[PDB]
RNA sequence: AAAAAAAAAAA
RNA sequence: GUA
RNA sequence: UUUUUUUUU
């Protein structure tokens, strides 16, 4: 007995490359299975949705010990009903509710299955990168296992003992289906459809893998190609699923393509999103502004900019975006100014890279004071070391936080927030959680991740490497993940879901 | 009139006349608004300007009636007080006119077009200044100046006294009052366009200084000396001068006390006793004698130059502690308003609200175990204030681990769930889905879990509620700022329930917490009372501004590694939507992706941390939607508060360890803790005290926290109570009797009188004189709270008023056509004040039949029952014993019209109110709503409980709704439900039911007694025999331990017969406490104690159903058998008085230390509850007489009728 | 018109 | 001194 | 258990 119920939902089984056995046991229990489903689904919408006693129903489906036999009745009617109906299985032992490991699975598990969950040892299937494992008990039973065909592994199904009624195949020759079929003699069997791709590289400390939400024919990449071709598809549609720091670089060559499930969005991350969203739509907000971390080398403004052009274009309105280092390149040039000028359109023409921001300035002079000046010099320290010099840089980033003066970043955000030209919907980029009191009054804000080894990017790129790799360090010591985790294809996503006018 | 020329002006007592006059004269104050414009104004009145008298010691002082000119002649309104941001989005950041600015107030129009931001702003200071300065608790504004008018001038007997003179000067515009508040249109209406702004707000400033001359505190030159502080105050904007003075001009206080120098205090015990008294320098040490000089600097150029020549005066002729008290509770008078604070919260958000960085940053810890979306499940610091916290509290989570998994979460969640309001109201779709009824009663939050009940277990619910945004609520309080707090719905509510949960876990395991520590009376300040006894001590209350708004993030992440580590130790499956499960995991070293168990406690802590948005999404009249940056503790929660105690308690024994592994001593004692008070009690030498205070305070600053370093020998303040040297030293000024936050006014009138006695039994051991407070009690109940108006239908209006006029009047109005019904007003006699479920006010002497007056009740009288007492107490007692009758002189309390009062007493009009109320909810959906509900936890006891019940039912009478557990949570959501609306023909109903029972009343009434209440009637001789004073009245002479704790006041002599309060001697209790009331938790007369105890004299094989029905347990059971078998055996008589514990603050609880001063003869004792008996009687009868107690002992005679009643 | 702690009364 |  | 009220965070 599953979670949710196969024979009705036979697609979303489809999805994960689980297709049905064609109609013995395992067909008898499948069944009795549905009847259960439907029984609990009448008996659900009976009284708001719930279970009257769902340790009751938990027993009698799940142990399946339990009989209810009238020989008050009201209340026990519906167990009545349903102990007739297990009764008449004559099962030795009772069908065990199964879930599986994934977050997709689990939002569109029913609610009186949700509510006899808390009265149930399940059987929780594991999931390996979004697919459930094929070599378990009851996904063997119900189910066809797969049968993967590779370069080495293709042959004539007459070869190995394939049968249409148990195997299903999974394509990995890199091959059209059609010429599999019409060419090896597979036209009786079914072949499980995937959207994405999996992509294992060569990274610097192992090798890395990384799920892209892409097509293989979408994504012009074969085994062997670079890392910064196609980069772009990439960062916009890509997810490295292990642990960081991943070593991955611009160096980093392709292994292996294979076909793979596409990723589903996260629930908070559409929701916090959505709210942008809303807060962008709506008549009743006069300033709406998103407030984006990224660790300082994730390739952060490159996207964003993609993400107001998009919003720009979906909305109908003018999207405005100020860089992570807006304040910086800004401060730089008006800290001697006594009364500067706050409007967007000269912000805006600051945020170019050749601008030397003012953060870039006094850590060189910090790393210059201890003699710091080469990237082995700082890979060299110890963490003490480094720590005893970013409690310094602390103290430097504190006198522009603290307090609401003429040149004070809580100023310069108000500024650019509340001036008569400037936007009214902005993306704000931030470094540090400590900025949340001084970047403008929101409801929304997010943390972005993306593909990029951020100790590593810093490390591969000129215009003073060791203060860059230093900055990075510093913006992550005051950087923990404690707002909602967003990834760049979920900001794409938000918007293709959200039904504009 | 003349109210200060009566009987009652120069006697105080109540014979037949003074009674009647008195009546009369009040009455005439109550009902019309041309008869108070005359008592407040008149020609007969000459004003005064200069003026000459004593000072709260006796030193003479000389003061000069100033009204400034900005008052008298206000400037036109200036659009640049309230300016705006340059694209209209907001106020200016740094604007500086937080409140209401003085200005004309007719200036203020509105000459835009609608639906623009100036139109927005302009009706936005127009509720402003018309609605947001209504503030009364009882009655109109000029009532509420009459009573204290009155008082004064029935105290004094004169009227030239100078708060007349600035009424007069403030208030006599035109022959007319200036402004009214109606409660039609609920706004004030100006009828001098010419008046000032602020100018509503200096009535209740005026009832504030004359409510603190009614207290001893000011006298009337320290009155010119107030009034002319809180005139200049008003000069430019009144709230925001006085909240920029508003510490300065109180904490001059420890420069005097050093200055006096010689102090002769009393000495405190361990075990809260008075057991000497000492003799001490009061000199401050090295380093705080360096604050005063900034202090007198920051005095000198900051405050009005007469109440800084008021605080040099009070600097430079104190003499003792007393004198310091006297002047601190004087300036405290004089700083203070006693009103509340409040404007539009779209100004005071950026200043109540927003969040701020102070000191140095907080760092993140070392993520040692992540989720598969690098959230954090396991983290531990490096170095820094996370280190010091985590040093200490990283060896309690094996403790709290074993506490957590003990305890069932959704049972607890359950009873957790208020019946408060939620955050998100239903739309549309779920308002057609569930009935209409349902989607009334949806503002609750019991109602709504019910609702939706059916996705309790399923994990989308959590990310539904961040879609929702939290919506910010005002709050108002005396002395401080509005404090715009937030209010979040079920499911932010619910992420935030196991941390609460898990931080709650650790009061138990130390003694640095105070929140399950407090009893209403001095066990209050049992630590503060013994060390400030003590020698070598350094006292610390540090002061950290702004908890609320401080905390960012990083700051929460150090509560948040705790949370983590006591949920990755326990073992809790099925919190919530989550469960325990293998969960694909990664760690630090391991390259790949790992697999644990993580169970479900742990799912959800570490959901509830790496998903966290504080904004709240105040929605605006003039900008719409206002939001707020983010890093503010969210603050309305549940760990709201466990948050700031964990923390602190953390960083401070953190500190504590930390210096002791650096090699230095640590001479820390004590530290109590509620969240954002902090208490450090030193003890060493100064060196040492010293370093470990400033240690301390620099390790809160290294947390982020801007600290206010306020440490001292002999002063400390935790919780707003102030114990200086042994000595408690109250605020007075914090209780505000005239004004009221919510504004409801309440249309209930006894609910009111509760409500009046409340404040007034808290204002007695901060008060000074408390008899001029009892008095000005007696005039504002007696002025404010008479009239009561009631909607009657129109053809029972002259019926009614037939029936009701025979005994008190009663007040008509228009028959208005084109309508059903119309109001009716029910004045009251005077006699309503002092009955019980009436008044229950501590009386004046009566005259009886006889000419003796009545003794004059004390402020320490009791209430309840025990005040049927007065109607046997001026039907002459003393005659009945040796009449041997008990006739109580109906002819009498006619006299004094108690008959009346008793009759209108009987109508119970507000049960009445209620049960109408009541017989509307429907029980079907409120069945199938708790029925749904009950299916979140504990499965199995509800239907348990119902069976027996209905088992009990059939074989037995019945079994009430609410007593029975099963219905429990129905009985909960149905009175949840019928507290929503009275609006509509309810309230014909309302005059339809008050009309029957008043025919059945006003035949003839006759004032019943009962056999119960002949145990009222006894009396008390005095002798000639002087008792002894407990040996605590020559320690506590020296520097009394309340301001009205003086040498030969009634609280010192109380204090010095009956003792203090003791925990330890309870010689009767069982006795005591069961004819007062509950055997041991259960009162006699409870539904559950009666039902049962029905079903007890019925087949006694019927209580295996009745204990199981209710769902009691085993020693639930034994209380209820041994209950019965009392209540049966000598549990006939029974007492019922009421004695509340703030009322008896230093005195003692337990009627047994009485026993001493009455000599009962022996012949009296015949059976075995009299001991207990007569100890109530000369308990009560001592606290009620306290004021013509010379120190005589007493013997009580008792009456025949009395000791029948008690033999049976 | 939120959350915690202590206190007084009524159905 | 309403609706 | 509710409702009202007070002190306090």
């Amino acid at each position: 007995m599953f979670a949710i119920d196969p024979l009705k939902h036979s697609k979303l089984y489809e999805e994960y490359g689980l297709y049905l056995r064609p109609h013995a046991p395992t067909i008898r229990s499948i069944k009795y299975a549905s009847l259960i489903h439907s029984m609990l689904a009448k008996h659900a919408a009976r009284h708001n949705g719930t279970l009257i006693n769902p340790r009751m129903y938990a027993d009698m489906i799940t142990l399946g010990n339990t009989k209810v036999t009238v020989t008050d009745i009201v209340t026990y009617k519906a167990l009545t009903e349903m102990s007739t109906l297990i009764e008449s299985f004559r099962l030795p032992s009772g069908l065990a509710l199964i879930i599986f490991d994934d977050e997709k699975y689990q939002s569109l598990i029913p609610n009186y299955i949700n509510q006899l969950i808390a009265y149930t040892q399940p059987h929780i299937i594991p999931t390996w990168q979004g697919i459930a494992d094929f070599s378990d008990t009851y996904l063997r039973s119900y189910f066809k296992r797969p049968f993967e065909l590779t370069a080495s592994n293709l042959a004539a199904p007459q070869k190995y003992n394939l049968s249409p009624m148990t195997r299903s195949i999974f394509n990995n020759t890199g091959r059209e289906d059609a010429v599999i079929r019409k060419l090896y003699g597979y036209g009786e069997y079914v072949f499980i459809r995937y959207e994405g791709c999996l992509i294992t590289w060569t990274g610097i400390y192992g090798e890395v893998t990384m799920m892209v939400n892409l097509s293989k024919r979408d994504l012009g990449l074969d085994v062997g190609d670079d890392y910064l071709k196609e980069y772009k598809k990439l960062l916009f549609y890509g997810v490295i699923t292990d642990a960081i720091p991943s070593g991955i670089s611009a160096r980093s060559t392709i292994m292996k393509i294979s076909p793979h499930k596409m990723m589903n969005p996260s629930g908070g991350a559409l929701a916090v999103l959505s709210k942008f969203l809303e807060a962008v739509v709506s008549t009743n907000v006069i300033n709406a502004t998103l407030v984006v971390y990224a660790e300082k080398g994730a390739g952060k403004t490159s996207f964003l900019s993609t993400y107001a052009e998009q919003l720009s274009l979906a909305s109908g309105q003018v999207v405005g975006h100020l860089s992570s280092d807006a304040y910086g390149r800004w401060l730089a040039k008006n800290k001697d100014v006594e009364e500067p000028s706050f409007a967007y359109d000269y912000v805006l023409s600051l945020d170019t890279d050749d601008n030397e921001s003012y953060y870039e300035q006094k850590a060189s002079e910090l790393l210059i004071s201890h003699g710091i000046s080469e990237v082995a010099q700082y890979e060299l320290l110890s963490v003490r070391k480094k720590i005893k010099m970013m409690d310094e840089m602390n103290e430097v980033l504190i006198a522009q936080l603290e307090n609401a003066d003429t040149h004070s970043e809580r100023n310069f955000y108000y500024m650019v927030s509340t001036g008569k030209t400037t936007p009214r919907t902005l993306i704000v980029e931030g470094h540090f959680n400590a900025q949340d009191a001084t970047i403008a009054r929101t409801d929304t804000t997010v943390l972005l991740r993306t593909i990029n080894d951020t100790t590593q990017a810093m490390r591969d790129r000129q215009r003073g490497g060791v203060v860059q790799l230093f900055l990075r360090d510093t913006y992550y010591r005051l950087l923990p993940a404690l707002h909602t985790t967003v990834y760049p294809f979920e900001m794409l996503e938000s918007i293709r879901r959200w039904k504009w006018v | 009139t003349e109210l200060y020329n009566t009987i009652f002006s120069e006697t105080r007592k109540f014979t037949r006349e003074s009674f009647k006059e008195i009546e009369h004269l009040t009455a005439k104050l109550a009902n019309d608004r041309v008869a108070r414009h005359d008592f407040l104004f008149n020609n007969s009145i000459a004003l005064i300007s200069d003026y000459s008298g004593e000072d709260s010691n006796g030193n003479q002082l000389q003061a000069t009636v100033t009204i400034p000119n900005e008052i008298t002649n206000p400037k036109e309104y200036d659009p640049s007080d309230y300016p705006l941001a340059e694209d209209e989005s907001f106020f200016k950041q740094g604007h500086k006119y937080d409140y209401l600015v003085t200005f004309r107030a007719g200036s203020l129009t509105n000459t835009y077009e609608p639906k623009t931001k100036m139109y927005k702003l302009h009706a936005a200071l127009d509720k402003l200044m018309h609605v947001k300065q209504r503030k009364s608790r009882f009655a109109d504004l000029w009532r509420e100046l009459c009573a204290v008018i009155a008082s004064l001038d029935v105290w004094y007997q004169t009227t030239n006294y100078p708060l007349r003179t600035y009424v007069k000067l403030l208030f006599h515009k035109g022959d007319e009052f200036p402004f009214y508040e109606s409660p039609s249109q609920d706004k004030i209406i100006f009828n001098d366009k010419s008046v000032a702004s602020i100018l509503p707000t200096f009535v209740y400033t005026c009832c504030q200084v004359g409510t603190a001359i009614m207290s001893g505190i000011l006298t009337h030159v320290e009155s010119i000396v107030a009034m002319n502080h809180f005139l200049h105050c008003a000069k430019d904007s009144y709230i925001d001068e006085k909240l920029k003075i508003k510490g300065i001009g109180r904490s001059w206080y420890q420069e005097a006390l050093h200055n006096v120098g010689r102090a002769t205090v009393p000495v405190w015990s361990q075990f809260n006793e008075v057991i000497g008294h000492r003799t001490k320098t009061t000199s401050e040490p090295h380093f705080v004698s360096s604050t005063f000089i900034s202090l007198r600097a920051k005095r000198a150029e900051l405050l009005y130059p007469e109440f800084n020549e008021y605080i040099n005066r009070a600097l430079r002729l104190s003499k003792t502690q007393n004198d310091v008290a006297n002047y601190y509770a004087a300036c405290r008078a004089m700083t203070n308003d006693g009103t509340f604070l409040a404007t539009l919260t779209e100004l005071s958000l950026d200043a109540a609200v927003f969040p701020r960085i102070e000191q140095r940053l907080v760092t993140r810890p070392a993520v040692l175990m992540s989720n598969t979306r690098h959230e954090s499940l396991k983290q531990k610091y490096a170095n820094g204030v996370g280190s010091i916290a985590q040093s200490y509290l990283s060896s309690f989570t094996d403790e709290i681990a074993k506490r957590v998994n003990g305890i069932h979460h959704d049972e607890a969640w359950l009873n957790f769930l208020t019946t408060s309001s939620p955050g998100r109201k239903l739309t549309e779709i779920e308002k057609l889905e569930v009935g209409g009824d349902v989607a009334a009663w949806s503002n609750s939050r019991i109602v709504m879990q019910a609702v939706f009940a059916r996705e309790y277990r399923t994990p989308e619910r959590i990310f539904k509620s961040l879609k929702a945004p939290i919506k910010l609520v005002e709050r108002q309080q005396s002395d401080r700022r509005q404090r715009a707090i937030s209010g979040l719905d079920n499911d932010r509510l619910f992420l935030s329930f196991m941390p609460y949960t898990i931080g709650k876990q650790i009061y138990d395991l130390n003694d640095n917490a105070a929140q399950g520590k407090q009893a209403g009376n001095a066990f209050d300040i049992g630590e503060m009372l013994y060390w400030t006894s003590q020698r070598n001590v350094l006292l610390s209350s540090i002061d950290v501004a702004g908890m609320d708004a401080s905390v960012t993030t990083n700051t929460k992440d150090i509560y948040n590694t705790f949370v983590l580590d006591v949920a990755s130790k326990c073992t809790v499956p099925r919190f919530g939507p989550y469960y325990a499960k293998n969960m694909e995991v990664f760690e630090v070293g391991k390259r790949q992706s790992q697999v644990k168990y993580v169970n479900a406690a742990w799912q959800a802590c570490a959901l509830e941390a790496a998903n966290s948005q504080t904004s709240t999404s105040y929605e605006s009249e003039i900008f719409g939607q206002v939001k707020n940056a983010e890093g503010t503790y969210p603050s309305g929660r549940a760990d709201t508060s466990t948050h700031h105690t964990v923390l602190l308690q953390g960083l401070v024994r953190g500190n504590e360890l930390k210096r002791a592994s650096d090699g230095k001593n640590s001479c820390l004692t004590t530290i109590k803790i509620l969240g954002d008070d902090i208490m450090e009690i030193f003890q060493g030498n100064e060196n040492d005290t010293h370093d470990h205070a400033v240690s301390n305070a620099s390790i809160l600053n290294e947390s982020g926290f801007a600290t206010t370093a306020e440490l001292s020998q002999n002063s400390i303040v935790l919780l707003q109570q102030l114990v200086v040297n042994g000595t408690f030293w109250g605020f007075a000024d914090r209780i505000s009797l005239w004004t009221r936050e919510d504004t409801k006014d309440i249309g209930r009138l006894n609910l009111a009188m509760m409500e009046l006695n409340a404040l007034i039994d808290d204002l007695l051991f901060r008060v000074r004189r408390p008899e001029g407070l009892k008095m000005l009690g007696f005039f504002c109940g007696a002025i404010c709270l008479r009239r009561f108006t009631l909607s009657v239908d129109n053809k029972l209006y002259d019926s009614t008023y037939n029936n009701l006029s025979k005994y008190m009047t009663l007040v008509k109005y228009d028959k208005n056509p084109d309508f059903d019904s119309t109001l009716m007003s029910l004045i009251l006699p005077l006699a309503w004040l002092f009955m019980p479920r009436g008044g229950e006010y501590p009386a004046y002497p009566f005259e009886r039949r006889d000419g003796t007056f009545t003794e004059d009740e004390s402020m320490f009288t009791a209430r309840g029952a025990y005040k049927r007492r007065l109607l046997y107490d001026v039907s002459n007692i003393r005659e009945m014993i040796q009449q041997n009758s008990m006739v109580l002189d109906d002819d009498l309390l006619h006299e004094y019209g108690f008959t009346g009062a008793l009759l209108l007493i009987d109508l119970n009009i507000l049960d009445l109110i209620d049960e109408v109320k009541k017989e509307d909810i429907s029980p079907v959906k409120v069945n199938e709503l708790a029925t749904s509900l009950e299916q979140l936890g504990k499965l199995g006891e509800r239907e348990k409980s119902r069976r027996a019940a209905s088992d009990l039912k059939i074989r037995g009478h019945a079994l009430s709704n609410d007593i029975v557990y099963g219905y429990g949570l129905q009985e909960k959501i149905q009175k949840s439900a019928m507290a929503t609306k009275e609006t509509t023909v309810q309230s014909k109903r309302v005059s339809s039911r008050l009309h029957e029972v008043i025919v059945a009343k006003t035949r003839d009434y006759k004032i019943p007694t009962m056999p119960a209440d002949a145990l009222h009637l006894y009396e008390f001789e005095v002798e000639d025999v002087t008792v002894d004073l407990l040996p605590h009245a020559k320690h506590t002479s020296y520097s009394n331990l309340a301001y009205n704790m003086s040498f030969g006041s009634d609280g010192w002599f109380a204090f010095a017969l009956l003792g203090g309060l003791d925990r330890s001697a309870n010689l009767l209790r069982l006795d005591v406490a069961s004819i007062r009331g509950n055997y041991h938790k259960f009162s006699y007369d409870d539904p559950v104690f009666k039902q049962g105890y029905k079903i007890y004299k019925s087949d006694a094989t019927l209580l295996n159903d009745f204990f199981v029905a209710i769902s009691a347990g085993p020693k639930e059971q034994g209380i209820l058998l041994r209950a019965f078998a009392y209540y049966s055996l000598y549990g006939n008589v029974e007492y019922h008085y009421v004695l509340s514990p703030r009322q008896l603050f230093f005195l003692s609880d337990n009627p047994v230390s009485a026993e001493r001063l009455v000599r009962i003869p022996p012949s009296y004792y015949v059976s075995t509850q009299c001991r207990a008996l007569y100890n109530i009687f000369s308990y009560l009868h001592i606290l009620r007489s306290i004021t013509s107690n010379q120190g005589k002992r007493l013997g009580m005679v008792l009456h025949p009728g009395l000791i029948a009643y008690v033999r049976g």
